[PDB]
């Protein structure tokens, strides 16, 4: 499975331009895809969301009105059309895929993302520990808090985990606040209480060394936080 | 030709005859052991609360 | 609407899954399914030439009109336990061959075969497209031997015409549900290739007669 | 020479039917006779589970409680959400006659098959995001009436060709091969530790099997024609069975024989599917009338009844919690009660 | 102003009292039974057809009521009315009727798709189209019946001697209607009795039963129709021409029970034809034991 994005480069402000997304290697007509925005030096944010049969479109209020966001399931390929581009939209758009069903897992893979450089009522969730030092084989607790609680009536707590380290693309830890992803090593855990969340790394690595992002589920202007470097 | 079949049926007959048989009423009074003991842990048979039961409508 | 985004987007995943649901089930619906229950082994393969594991399916379209058919004959297990999975099937389309009077007789496990489906409860409305193949083997046959070693009964002379007219006839009264099913007669062979024709004529027949039915028409 | 050793067979019988009578003092009736009435209990249909649009032949409750999957001569495997009633996944089968369906217990496989003698195997859980056929397991020679799953990688499946057999999922190979039956098996259901099961068959006699040697331990006999339903006990050491005479009947296991049957002179439609409730102590049989009765085990009395379908109710499964009965019938419907 | 228009009067007025009042019980009786029988089904209400034979029986209930109940309190009551009733009243019976000859056009169009699309029967006309179309055939039939109610209120103009406040417009516009729908019925029974026969003929080639059987039914049918319906339409024309001033207004009176006539027939003619009727009839009668 490879999520490859085209698209990008210099672009004037007040310009257009046209992501794509093209996708192999599983069913892109079943998934649900994103696109997640990530500034240059800051966290991630979520841009827009197009659902299996394009039925349900989702847009940030800070691109809504300015950007649309369409797919070809026939040529297995999504679009982002962005028209009057502002300095604010610089930033390296990642493509995410996201299947919804009793038991699936949303925000399982994530392109590797093309960097667009143009020229010059939500849940917030809060991570206070911006950075922490860390030394190899030891254990820690990244803690992520929310403004609403994130416990559904349904019995689900829509909080998810992702990991992103140096010069790659996040990848899936835990979904729905203790599940862990497909691939992960069982060393990774989670819980939480509704509003205060935490995850656990037990015998951490190298590889574990990154940047982790906390994000909301719960209602659709999707939410994620500043993240929390794990340093050695 | 079928006598090799017979003869496996004879054999299966056999072991079927040597098995350790116990007294029914033992076995009719586990049975209803557990079905009282468990009793308490079968909602088909003990109505459950509506806000206990996860197919409420 | 108390459902949280995952639960909307599963319900809307359901709907979808309903949406295609619904197209196979019209393609299913305007699929002619057909059951190919041949006595024996002899008239089956010969009709599957003309035309085009347990269960044998064969697909072809005559006149814009998508045929199914199924070749159980190879299940080798008890009928009655599968049978009813055949339930509602368009037609049944059985063969009998018709040089196995001289080859108990080949003809009579055929009528009992036909006792067995004409008049089970599963198939009372069910019609029959009853194929009386090897015309040729026949004709060459009854030349010198006669039908009466199969039918002991039988005042007809030797010629073919009164000896087939005889068979069909029988074929016909081996059912008792004459008003709710028809028996589709066709005298075929190798050469013959108005089989397809007569199969489509058949299930066309068979199918207003059950619209009509449903209409309330009739 | 045979006919000796056709005597020596009737006469290995008649000591079998001799130790049991011997062994047989008491009745359950007779025992369970004092304990308190088991009463009128009503159900309601919970969910309906519209979609199909062919006879449901089989269904399995996972292991969750929740999710379970349905078969019809649609050509659809559909799981279901039963909370919600949300279709999950919605397989497309090779063939369209499928007899039976399970769900692992892990939940990762389901496997369903029919007319043409495979049980194939689906990934579920799979990358892609698209169920696809793990192992199409051939072998059998007969239709396959019901393959249920001991681990992700065996599988017992219960054919027509008078043969039941253990798979090996991986290198998809009969690991075993249980001969015995003079009839089509029909019926097979699993013990709770998974050690043995017991299949039913068209000869009217349910045999025990031991997964691991591979021989039968024990045979029962009863009824008066084919066998259609089957399932274990919940303690693990008593079955109930049910088949065409319209009688269920309850066989233990260590003292090997029968202990009640549960019919009545009103019912005269065969038993489809067998049932327990957890606890044990209601079996519900799924009936040729339409009708989904609810018994007592312990008095021959009957509970209640589920009627709600249109058409015969082919498979009936209870949640591994017992919270929930789902019913199966040929009006391409799923009614789940509680 | 309906002084002119008393003509029905004597032991003539008691015998078409009671025959027409008997008439309008028996066929809402009956009417309404068929009704149940198909709302009770809970397996032919499901089915496209029978819910047009059910609006179709409806259609004939609300016809047999209303105008038994108009005639009578009119004619033999000698009943004096207001305007907004009786334009009311004018309405419902123009409704109810043309509703019916709807009805009978939507059995004709599913009779035709029977035969001229066999395999596609089922997937062509489902529960809810049928259910859609017989909502556009009933609103067409309300708009066009009771436009006298709010259209036309017999302006300065000739009005109609057989129908009091109906404008000669309405006369003929109705007249039109009407006769492109029963027009439509002859030609779809007739397309119907065409494709049966090129049907038996393709199939005796290989091989006088189903085209003979359809010729019967449909016959019958269309021959009820047409002797029931035929004279008053012919006398309604006779009206929009002729100095609609003579005693054959009587004759139209006495004719139009030609149409409760019809609608008795209808549910005899086309569900209990049906053998699932009779079938759900006989399931009924059982339950009705207890
Ligand atoms: C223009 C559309 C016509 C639709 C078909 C109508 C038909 C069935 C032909 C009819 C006949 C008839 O008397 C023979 C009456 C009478 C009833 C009266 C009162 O209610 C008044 C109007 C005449 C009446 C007795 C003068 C009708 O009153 C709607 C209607």
């Amino acid at each position: 499975v490879q999520l490859v994005e085209s698209g990008g480069g210099l672009v004037q402000p007040g310009g257009s331009r046209k992501l794509s997304c093209s996708a192999s290697g599983f069913a892109f007509s079943s998934f649900g895809m994103h696109w997640v925005r990530q500034a240059p030096e800051k966290g991630l944010e979520w841009v827009a969301y197009i659902s299996s049969g394009s039925g349900t479109i989702y847009y940030a209020d800070t691109v809504k009105g300015r950007f649309t966001i369409s797919r070809d399931d026939p040529k297995n390929t999504l679009f982002l059309q962005m028209t009057s581009l502002r300095s604010e939209d610089t930033a390296m758009y990642y493509c995410v895929r996201s299947i919804y069903y009793y038991g699936s897992s949303p925000f399982d893979f994530w392109g590797q993302g093309t960097t667009l450089t143009v020229s010059s009522s939500d849940i917030v969730m809060t991570q206070a520990t911006s950075s922490v030092p860390v030394t190899p084989g030891e254990s820690v607790s990244i803690s992520c808090r929310s403004s609403k609680s994130l416990l559904h009536s349904n019995g689900n707590t829509y909080l998810y985990w992702f990991l992103q380290r140096p010069g790659q693309s996040p990848q899936l830890l835990i979904y729905r606040m203790s599940n862990l992803a497909s691939g992960v090593p069982d060393r990774f855990s989670g819980s939480g209480s509704g509003t205060a969340f935490t995850l656990t790394i037990s015998r951490l690595e190298a590889e574990d060394v990154g940047v982790y992002y906390c994000m909301q589920h719960l209602e659709y202007p999707l939410t994620f936080g500043a993240g929390t470097k794990l340093e050695l | 030709a079928s006598i090799a079949q017979a003869r496996k049926l004879v054999e299966q007959l056999k072991m079927e005859a040597n098995i350790d048989r116990i007294k029914v009423s033992k076995a009719a009074a586990d049975l209803m052991a557990y079905c009282e003991a468990h009793a308490k842990e079968d909602p088909l048979l003990t109505p459950v609360p509506a806000s206990e039961n996860p197919f409420r409508e | 609407c108390t459902l949280s985004a995952e639960d909307k987007a599963a319900v809307e995943r359901s709907k979808m899954i309903d949406r295609n649901l619904r197209e196979d089930g019209e393609k299913a619906a305007r699929e002619v399914k057909l059951l190919l229950l041949g006595a024996g082994e002899s008239g089956k393969s010969t009709i599957v030439k003309q035309m085009k594991t347990g269960i044998v399916e064969t697909h072809f379209t005559f006149k814009d009109l998508h045929f199914k058919m199924f070749d159980v004959g190879g299940q080798r297990s008890e009928r009655k336990k599968w049978i009813h999975c055949f339930e509602g099937v368009t037609a049944i389309i059985f063969c009998v061959a018709l040089s196995d009077y001289d080859l108990m007789n080949r003809m009579h496990e055929s009528m009992k075969l036909f006792d067995s489906i004409c008049n089970n409860k599963w198939f009372t409305d069910t019609s029959i497209i009853l194929f009386l193949n090897k015309k040729d083997l026949f004709e060459e046959k009854i030349k010198k031997s006669p039908l009466t070693i199969c039918y002991p009964e039988y005042a007809g002379s030797n010629t073919y015409e009164e000896a087939a007219a005889y068979i069909q006839c029988q074929f016909e009264d081996l059912n008792k549900r004459k008003d709710t099913k028809e028996i589709y007669t066709h005298f075929t062979c190798a050469t013959d290739t108005k089989n397809v024709q007569f199969v489509f004529d058949a299930v066309t027949d068979v199918i207003i007669k059950n619209n009509l039915k449903d209409c309330g028409l009739f | 020479e045979l006919d000796q050793l056709r005597q020596e067979a009737e006469q290995l019988k008649n000591q079998i039917r001799d130790a049991r009578k011997a062994c047989a003092d008491a009745t359950l009736s007779q025992i369970t006779n004092n304990i308190d009435p088991v009463g009128r209990i009503q159900m309601r249909t919970r969910r309906t589970l519209r979609g199909h649009l062919a006879k449901i032949y089989a269904m399995h409750w996972g292991t969750d409680s929740r999710l379970l999957v349905s078969a019809s001569q649609d050509g659809k495997l559909i799981i279901w959400d039963s909370y919600t009633t949300n279709k999950v996944h919605a397989i497309p089968l090779r063939s369209s006659w499928v007899m039976t369906c399970a769900y692992a217990p892990s939940g990762n496989y389901v496997a369903c098959g029919g007319l043409d003698n495979i049980c194939s195997i689906y990934n579920l859980k799979t990358r892609e995001g698209n169920v696809r056929v793990s192992r199409e397991l051939a072998g059998h020679t007969g239709y396959l009436s019901c393959c249920r799953f001991l681990d992700d990688n065996q599988i017992v499946t219960s054919s027509g060709d008078t043969t039941c057999a253990l798979w090996d999922i991986e290198t998809g190979q009969q690991t075993t091969t249980f001969t015995g039956h003079t009839g089509d098996v029909m019926s097979l259901s699993l013990a709770p530790d998974t050690r043995l099961f017991v299949s039913g068959a068209c000869d009217a006699s349910a045999k025990l099997w031991d997964v691991r040697e591979g021989m039968c331990r024990q045979t029962f006999t009863g009824h008066e024609s084919d066998i259609n339903a089957i399932c274990f006990f919940p303690n693990g050491n008593a079955f109930a069975t049910g088949s065409d005479d319209a009688t269920c009947r309850l066989f233990d296991l260590r003292a090997d024989q029968e202990l009640m049957t549960y019919s009545h002179d009103n019912i005269i439609c065969g038993i489809t599917s067998v049932s327990f409730s957890k606890s044990g102590r209601l079996l519900l049989a799924g009936y040729d009338d339409f009708n989904c009765n609810v018994w007592d085990a312990l008095k021959a009395d009957r509970a209640g009844v589920l009627a709600g379908h249109d058409n015969r109710v082919s498979c009936l499964g209870v949640t591994d919690d017992g919270m929930a009965v789902a019913t199966g019938s040929w009006d391409s419907f799923l009614k789940i009660w509680n | 102003p309906m002084k002119d228009y008393m003509i029905l009067s004597g032991p003539q007025k008691t015998a078409v009292a009671v025959l027409c009042t008997l008439l309008g019980l028996l066929s809402a009786l009956e009417n309404v039974a068929v009704l149940y029988l198909i709302l009770s089904s809970h397996q032919l209400r499901r089915k496209p057809s029978y819910l047009f034979i059910g609006s179709l029986a409806g259609a004939d209930f609300l016809a047999s009521v209303v105008f038994a109940c108009s005639f009578v309190n009119f004619h033999v009551f000698h009943g004096v009315d207001s305007k907004a009733v009786f334009l009311l009243k004018i309405g419902s019976v123009t409704m109810t009727f043309t509703a019916s000859v709807g009805s009978l056009l939507l059995t004709a169009i599913d009779r035709y798709l029977c035969l001229r699309y066999p395999p596609s029967y089922k997937a062509l006309l489902t529960r809810g189209r049928a259910l859609v179309t017989l909502g556009i055939m009933w609103v067409l039939s309300a708009l066009v019946s009771y436009l006298p109610l709010m259209g036309w209120t017999c302006c300065p103009r000739p009005c109609s001697e057989l129908f009091p406040l109906i404008p000669n417009d309405y006369l003929l516009s109705w007249l039109l209607f009407i006769a492109f729908l029963f027009s439509g019925i002859i030609y779809t029974y007739g397309h119907v009795l065409w494709k049966a026969h090129q049907h038996v003929a393709s199939l005796s080639g290989h091989q006088m039963r189903l085209d003979v059987r359809l010729a019967k039914t449909l016959g019958l049918v269309l021959a009820v129709l047409l002797i029931c319906w035929f004279p008053v339409l012919a006398l309604m024309a006779h009206s929009l021409a002729t100095t609609l001033s003579d005693q054959v207004k009587k004759a139209f009176a006495f004719c139009s029970m030609l149409c409760l006539i019809n609608s008795m027939v209808n549910p005899v003619i086309y569900a209990l034809r049906s053998g699932e009727i009779r079938s759900s009839a006989h399931h009924c009668l059982a339950h009705w034991k207890k």
